[PDB]
């Protein structure tokens, strides 16, 4: 009952809520980090500095594995390499398929590593799910129509969709094993910038930071000199 | 149309009405006690047969107080 | 989160009572009336109280015959 | 194409409906035999023996009514033959009243025959 | 039962905003008729003018029931637009009984059957209906004035409601507020109508109005001018309802801009129940005795209004572009044989009021279908016309003009003609069942001594067979400007749909195409009964025939 | 009263006014 | 309060015009022949 977090749960903090997956979660953000530096030149320090402390609290996420991990990392394996169609974005598109009522999964690389992001469908109460929960993109088009419109309509998805229940050629992606909740403690107490919750949000915008650096190249010479009595102020000379 | 529809309408209209529109009539009451026994208020005398004897009109009414509240709601009420 | 009637009718009608009292707890006072027609009349004649005879709204007139009355004539008046 | 549990809550209407119809039904079956519009011969010889009971017990044919008697005329010509329009508006008649559309004499005439020979039954004894 | 089925339903209703729950509360309306007309049925054996009910306010009749149980099946069929989804995926793959009792097919259906559509969206439609059919039939069973008030309103709101049921459409809020404007305008008719009758006569009994008209038939102070008269007033008030002319001109527009499965209830059923409580009332108020009080009668409105009818509703369709502002002109010249047979009042013209009404009230409503059926079918086909694109609320009205059926019996040949046979029943065209009721009337009129009027509705129907050809014309004379949709046909695109098996086994894994879309069975067998009644009733009229001679010797008879 | 409880059930008279959680898992398996 | 294209006289007259009956004067067709030189 009390062994793991409750995903959305409130933290404490408002408007943060519980993280449905905080370890994969840090690991994706901080490869994904690793990979926007290379296009920063090695002399940088930014890029030196945050190489560094990405790396550093990195090998910490990776020292708390959950349990059974290696079971079912070597499960997914199977999965991923008998089953690559299913979880391609070239195939499936970056939010894993087009019906957003059943389960869906892409698998992503990021330095190498292999991440499979899954979007469970959102759950709500029997009594307020109109269709299991499909999406309405209104009513069909009748009557006299011209073949653009038809077109515009959506007719090609006839034939790409897919009937929820129609699980044959498909097999269901299990996820990976979670962290028990004294788990998420003793890594937090490890990594020490508060909530795992808060760390995750503090890597997600150092991603977002670097594409910012690498526009305006923080590292080349600097821009405006400043000119002449620009920093004086009001010193006595010493 | 006034003319027409007010000289048209003026015989259908009974003359229990159309009096008082050098000689008036003057209308005469005088008193029983047989019909005085209880007299009830006008509003207990309708009490006395909304319920019972035309308690169809009731039943009927109802119906269209039901579908005026499920309808006029169905056609105005916020899409969600 | 919330309870379903028909899942589980108990779990369900704590959930209203706590929950949505008003709503609730009128179901309750309101059905409480129909259980009142069907168990206090017989309960009530049970113990001897007996429901009132209606009262005279109009003149009771007798039946039968009239009684051939004899006294009060016009030759009384003086 | 309904969703997770839209068809079970639909069962749950058409049940009640169906129950409800299929009562309307029964009582519709047996009414008709008291109206004298289907084939009642099994009804007519157990009204003749339960009335005729009643006379010589002296309790009244039809019951008795809390109601006045005004009151029961009101439901009397309310529900008299009312369930042949059952298909839109259901009624059921649970006032005992004594207005019931028959000659009563028939049942009064044939309990003092009983009466008659029960005497005589009595006499040889 | 119809107010057990309206509270049940309304009750699972209030609990409930799932739009997916539409279908299967109309299902269930359905199932809730079946069993109206199972108790309408035992109430048939008894033989009577009427028997009084719950206190003399309302009455029972053989016609009276004969015309609920009607009213009930054209309510069921209606109620299928609703019930069943249009198109339909069909193989030989899946086509035996083990197939559809056992077996099970799973593919992507939700734009092949439309399944978030507007028709199938309505949570409140069927309940809104049962409401209309509430009222229709405690009309006919009405036996007060207060009654006939009660039920022409509780029967009228719901139209408005069902003619504005669909909010996000200009076009029905449009047509919904005509109809409850001029409908109130109806109204305030009827009640003045009925308020001069108990005011006059100090009675709101019909039973009561009927014994002091019948004593006024002889052959000084209290002259009962008020009773035909009255009676006049509150018949103007449902010349309007029935849409028969002059007061026709809310019905073409009406009609034209509600949606198409809506404007099948609505143009249907309030003639059914409207014109056998008029029926009562006109064979009850004629004076068999000529008299000052026949100089006046009130019936002399229907003959104004059919003969009016008759001219307005075939001139005026002959410019007609638009197919429900021509199926509405059609439907005025109708209600003109109508109420010429209502107003000559004879053994011959009641019965051949009564034949006409339940055939045009089943020919109309194979009309909607076919119409609803062919804007349905649409959908493997592409148009290029600028007007086809310049229409507007296309979804509520896929078939919007004549123009669109250009070509229609290349598309789907049966289709187009179980439309022709239809059409050539309105004319009167010989040996269809049409062409038998417009026979009966004119047999009874001719017999009566309306001689005037029969020429009237003879070269009346020459004129309204005018534009009722253009239709076919249009169907059979030229070539479709509807072509297969290119790719749903092109041999490249196909839907996989998996045929499993009793218990969540797959069987048979199969790729459809464009092709293997179909109508769904409901509808087409719909047509496809009333199509052949229509044809072949000469054949099978003996039992129809015979049911409408009965009913007019007893309310005749005595 | 049935009509009532229609008016309750739909939320007919709820003026609504004010001024839903993360629902997407990463999993780890790690190098290729 | 309906749509010009449902129910205006010109959308009528598109359909059904009156140049589609030909009136001629005698000065231009005095044979009646459609002015058949
Ligand atoms: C929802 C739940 C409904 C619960 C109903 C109330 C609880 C039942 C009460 C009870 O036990 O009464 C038994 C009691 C039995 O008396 P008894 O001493 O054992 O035997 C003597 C005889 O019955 C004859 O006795 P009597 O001749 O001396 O007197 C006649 C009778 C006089 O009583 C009557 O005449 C009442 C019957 C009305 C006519 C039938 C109407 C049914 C048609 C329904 C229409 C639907 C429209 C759509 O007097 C009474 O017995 C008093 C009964 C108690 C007061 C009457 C109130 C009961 C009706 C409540 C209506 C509830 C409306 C709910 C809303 C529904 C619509 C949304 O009386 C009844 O049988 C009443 C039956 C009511 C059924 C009609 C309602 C359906
Ligand atoms: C049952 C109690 C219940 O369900 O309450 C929970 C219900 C919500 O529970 P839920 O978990 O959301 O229901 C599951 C689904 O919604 C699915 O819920 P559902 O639609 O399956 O059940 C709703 C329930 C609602 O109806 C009732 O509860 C009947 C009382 O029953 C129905 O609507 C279907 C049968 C309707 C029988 C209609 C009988 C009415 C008398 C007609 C004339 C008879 C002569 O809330 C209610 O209050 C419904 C009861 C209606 C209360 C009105 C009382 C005033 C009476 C006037
Ligand atoms: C006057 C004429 C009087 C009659 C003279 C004879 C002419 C009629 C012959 C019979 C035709 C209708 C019956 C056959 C039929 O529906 O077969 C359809 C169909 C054959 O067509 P299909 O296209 O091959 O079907 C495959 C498609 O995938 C199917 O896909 P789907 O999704 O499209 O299927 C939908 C299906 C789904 O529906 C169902 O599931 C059927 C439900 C049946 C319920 C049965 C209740 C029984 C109790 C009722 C109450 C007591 C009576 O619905 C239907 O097929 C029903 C169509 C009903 C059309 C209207 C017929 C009634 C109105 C007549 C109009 C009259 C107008 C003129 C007069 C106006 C007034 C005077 O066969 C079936 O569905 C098989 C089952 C047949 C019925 C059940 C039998 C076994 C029951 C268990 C043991
Ligand atoms: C598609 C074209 C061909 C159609 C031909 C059929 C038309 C004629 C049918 C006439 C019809 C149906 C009414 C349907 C109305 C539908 C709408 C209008 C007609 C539109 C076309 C009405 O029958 C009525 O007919 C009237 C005149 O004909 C009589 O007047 C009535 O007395 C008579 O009841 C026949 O119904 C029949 O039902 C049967 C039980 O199934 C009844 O038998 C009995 O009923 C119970 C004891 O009563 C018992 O429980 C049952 O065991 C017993 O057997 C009959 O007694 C009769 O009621
Ligand atoms: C067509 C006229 C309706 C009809 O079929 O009547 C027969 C039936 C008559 O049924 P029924 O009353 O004869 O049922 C059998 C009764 N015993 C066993 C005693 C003979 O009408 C109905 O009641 C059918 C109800 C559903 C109608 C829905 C339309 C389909
Ligand atoms: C046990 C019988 C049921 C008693 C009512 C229980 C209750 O309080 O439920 C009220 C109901 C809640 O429905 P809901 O909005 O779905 O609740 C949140 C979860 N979705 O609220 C509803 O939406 C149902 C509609 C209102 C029902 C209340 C009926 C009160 C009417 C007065 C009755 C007295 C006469």
């Amino acid at each position: 009952k009390g062994k793991f977090l409750v995903p959305g749960a409130p933290t404490g903090l408002t408007g943060l809520g519980t993280h449905p997956s905080p370890r994969s979660a840090l690991l994706y953000l901080y490869h994904s980090t690793l990979e926007k530096l290379k296009q920063i030149p090695e002399h940088s320090v930014y890029r030196q500095s945050v190489e560094a402390v990405t790396r550093h609290r990195l090998a910490l996420v990776e020292s708390v594995v959950p349990e059974g991990y290696d079971a079912w990392v070597e499960r997914a394996k199977k999965l991923l390499e008998e089953h690559a169609d299913q979880f391609d974005p070239t195939k499936v598109g970056p939010e894993g398929g087009e019906e957003v009522q059943g389960a869906r999964a892409v698998k992503v690389e990021r330095d190498g590593r292999v991440f499979v992001v899954s979007r469970l469908p959102k759950e709500e109460d029997e009594r307020v799910l109109e269709w299991d929960g499909e999406v309405d993109e209104g009513p069909e088009l009748e009557g006299s129509r011209t073949l653009e419109e038809k077109i515009e309509g959506g007719l090609e998805k006839i034939f790409t969709r897919r009937d929820v229940k129609d699980t044959v050629g498909r097999v269901e992606w299990e996820p990976e094993p979670q962290l028990t909740a004294e788990q998420v403690a003793e890594l937090e107490n490890k990594i020490g910038a508060g909530l795992i919750e808060e760390v995750i949000q503090v890597a997600e915008g150092e991603l977002k930071l670097v594409d910012t650096m690498v526009k305006a190249r923080v590292w080349e010479p600097l821009e405006e000199q400043p000119r002449p009595g620009q920093w004086e102020y009001f010193e006595r000379k010493p | 149309v006034g003319i027409i529809i007010s000289s048209f309408l003026f015989k259908m209209l009974p003359y229990g009405v159309i009096i008082s529109n050098k000689n008036d009539l003057f209308f005469i009451t005088s008193k029983i006690w047989d019909g005085a026994l209880a007299e009830n208020n006008h509003i207990s005398s309708i009490g006395n047969i909304m319920y019972t004897n035309y308690n169809v009109w009731l039943i009927l009414a109802s119906f269209i107080l039901l579908l005026a509240m499920v309808g006029a709601i169905v056609i105005t009420i916020k899409p969600r | 989160t919330t309870p379903r009637f028909w899942s589980t009718p108990l779990k369900y009608c704590r959930w209203a009572a706590r929950e949505r009292p008003a709503l609730f707890f009128s179901v309750v006072i309101g059905a409480l009336g129909p259980v009142t027609l069907a168990t206090v009349p017989p309960l009530r004649r049970l113990i001897g109280d007996v429901d009132a005879a209606p009262i005279p709204l109009t003149y009771p007139i007798p039946p039968g015959p009239r009684k051939q009355l004899k006294g009060y004539d016009d030759d009384t008046e003086d | 194409q309904v969703g997770r549990g839209g068809f079970a809550k639909a069962m749950r209407l058409a049940g009640f409906i169906g129950l409800a119809g299929g009562f309307l039904y029964f009582y519709q079956r047996s009414i008709l035999r008291f109206y004298g519009m289907s084939e009642n011969a099994r009804e007519v010889e157990m009204d003749m023996r339960e009335m005729t009971d009643r006379v010589k017990a002296g309790l009244p044919l039809y019951g008795e009514s809390r109601l006045s008697p005004a009151m029961q005329g009101v439901a009397a010509r309310q529900s008299r033959y009312s369930a042949l329009f059952f298909g839109v508006m259901p009624w059921f008649n649970f006032v005992n009243h004594n207005q019931h559309g028959v000659d009563t004499a028939k049942y009064y005439q044939q309990a003092e025959r009983e009466l008659e020979a029960e005497r005589l039954a009595r006499e040889q004894a | 039962m119809i107010m057990i089925s309206i509270l049940s339903l309304l009750l699972s209703t209030s609990v409930t905003l799932r739009r997916d729950m539409s279908i299967l509360f109309n299902r269930i309306s359905i199932i809730a008729l079946a069993y109206c007309i199972l108790h309408d049925t035992m109430s048939l054996s008894f033989i009577s003018k009427g028997i009084g009910l719950h206190g003399g306010l309302l009455h029972i009749t053989n016609l009276t029931q004969i015309f609920h149980i009607f009213i009930f099946i054209i309510s069921i069929l209606i109620l299928q637009l609703t019930s069943f989804y249009p198109r339909k995926v069909w193989i030989p793959e899946y086509s035996s009984l083990k197939d559809i009792f056992f077996n099970k097919i799973l593919y992507y259906r939700t734009k092949i059957i439309n399944k978030m559509g507007e028709h199938m969206k309505i949570i409140e439609y069927p309940l809104i209906l049962l409401f209309v059919i509430s009222g229709a039939v405690f009309l006919i069973s009405t036996n007060d004035l207060v009654s006939i008030f009660l039920s022409i309103e509780l029967q009228s709101y719901g139209l408005y409601l069902l003619s504005t049921i669909y909010r996000n459409s200009e076009l029905s809020t449009t047509g919904g507020l005509i109809y409850f404007l001029l409908g109130g305008l109806s109204s305030c008719f009827i009640l003045l109508g009925t308020s001069l009758l108990y005011v006059n006569s100090g009675t709101t009994s019909l039973d009561g109005l009927y014994i002091l008209n019948s004593i006024s038939d002889v052959n000084s102070w209290y002259k009962p001018y008020y009773l035909n008269f009255s009676l006049l007033i509150f018949s103007i008030g449902f010349l309007f309802k029935v849409s028969a002319a002059p007061f026709h001109f809310w019905s073409p527009d009406v009609y034209d801009a509600i949606p198409t499965i809506v404007t099948t209830f609505v143009a249907i059923i309030a003639k059914i129940s409207i014109f056998i409580f008029l029926l009562e009332l006109v064979y009850y108020t004629n004076s068999n005795a000529n008299s000052y009080l026949s100089e006046f009668s009130w019936t002399y409105a229907l003959l104004i209004s059919s003969l009016l009818s008759l001219i307005i509703g075939t001139v005026v369709g002959l410019t007609q572009f638009r197919i429900k502002r021509l199926l509405a002109y059609s439907t005025i010249s109708h209600v003109g044989f109508i109420l010429l047979a209502l107003s000559v009042s004879s053994i011959e013209s009641t019965q051949a009021f009564i034949f006409y009404l339940i055939q045009y009230s089943i020919s109309n409503l194979n009309a909607f279908f076919i119409l609803i059926t062919i804007g349905f079918s649409l959908y493997g086909y592409v148009t290029n016309n600028k007007e086809y694109k310049s229409l507007l609320d296309k979804n509520n009205s896929p078939i919007q003009l004549i123009s669109q059926l250009k070509g229609y019996f290349y598309i789907n040949p049966l289709l187009s003609l179980s439309l022709a046979i239809t059409i050539f029943s309105f004319v009167g065209v010989p040996p269809l069942v049409g062409f038998f009721a417009k026979q009966m009337v004119l047999s009874a009129a001719l017999d009566n001594g309306y001689i005037f009027l029969s020429l009237i509705a003879i070269i009346t129907s020459v004129i309204g067979a005018v534009y009722y050809l253009n239709v076919i014309k249009e169907i059979f004379f030229y070539s479709p400007e509807h072509e297969v949709n290119p790719v749903l046909n092109e041999s490249d695109s196909n839907f996989s749909l998996r045929i499993l098996n009793e218990k969540n086994v797959l069987i048979r894994s199969v790729l459809l195409k464009g092709r293997n879309i179909f109508i769904s069975s409901p509808f087409s067998i719909t047509i496809s009964i009333i199509t052949n009644v229509i044809l072949l009733f000469i054949f099978m009229n003996k039992e129809w025939l015979s049911m409408g001679t009965i009913l007019v010797q007893i309310l005749f008879s005595a | 009263t049935i009509g009532f409880v229609y008016e309750l059930g739909h939320d007919a008279l709820k003026v609504h006014s004010r001024q839903l959680k993360s629902s997407v898992v990463i999993s780890y398996l790690g190098n290729i | 309060f309906l749509p010009e294209a449902m129910v205006g006289r010109s959308k009528i007259d598109e359909k059904y015009p009156d140049s589609d009956y030909p009136t001629l004067t005698d000065k231009e067709d005095p044979d009646m022949n459609g002015g058949y030189i």
